């Protein structure tokens, strides 16, 4: 734990990237989190929503 | 069947042409909710129930 | 735009609708602005034969 300050900065940046990548898996109230599924399943009036 | 004892039929291991369902004018109501009617020929499904 | 349709087909003269005359006869855009006017014409546009 001598070099904890640099490892702390690296871990914080990597964790922020991992959270940002993980946020794509959430649908945020939509039917699916995948854009291709929505574009292949729905007409543009509801796919727009 | 009656609505209290509605009949559930499993559909599996088949290729389905839904285009004959949209283009037929015999149905007064043809309303889809989680999928577009015209995209049904482009997708693959399982657990299909009538 | 003037035309004659059925009584039950007046719901299909709207943006974003799935229907028969909507797809193959008269289509409205999703961003349509304006008004649809419909009135019964059984007295004029019908014949006994």
């Amino acid at each position: 734990s001598a070099l904890g300050k640099l490892q702390d900065v690296v871990n914080q940046n990597a964790q922020a990237l991992n959270t940002l990548v993980k946020q794509l898996s959430s649908n945020f109230g939509a039917i699916s989190s995948v854009l291709n599924d929505i574009l292949s399943r729905l007409d543009p009036p509801e796919a727009e929503v | 069947a009656s609505v209290y004892a509605w009949n559930r039929k499993r559909i599996s291991n088949c290729v389905a042409d839904y285009s004959v369902l949209y283009n037929s004018a015999s149905f007064s109501t043809f309303k889809c909710y989680g999928v577009s009617p015209t995209k049904l020929n482009d997708l693959c499904f399982t657990n299909v129930y009538a | 735009d003037s035309f004659v349709i059925r009584g039950d087909e007046v719901r299909q003269i709207a943006p974003g609708q799935t229907g028969k005359i909507a797809d193959y006869n008269y289509k409205l855009p999703d961003d349509f602005t304006g008004c649809v006017i419909a009135w019964n014409s059984n007295n004029l546009d019908s014949k006994v034969g």
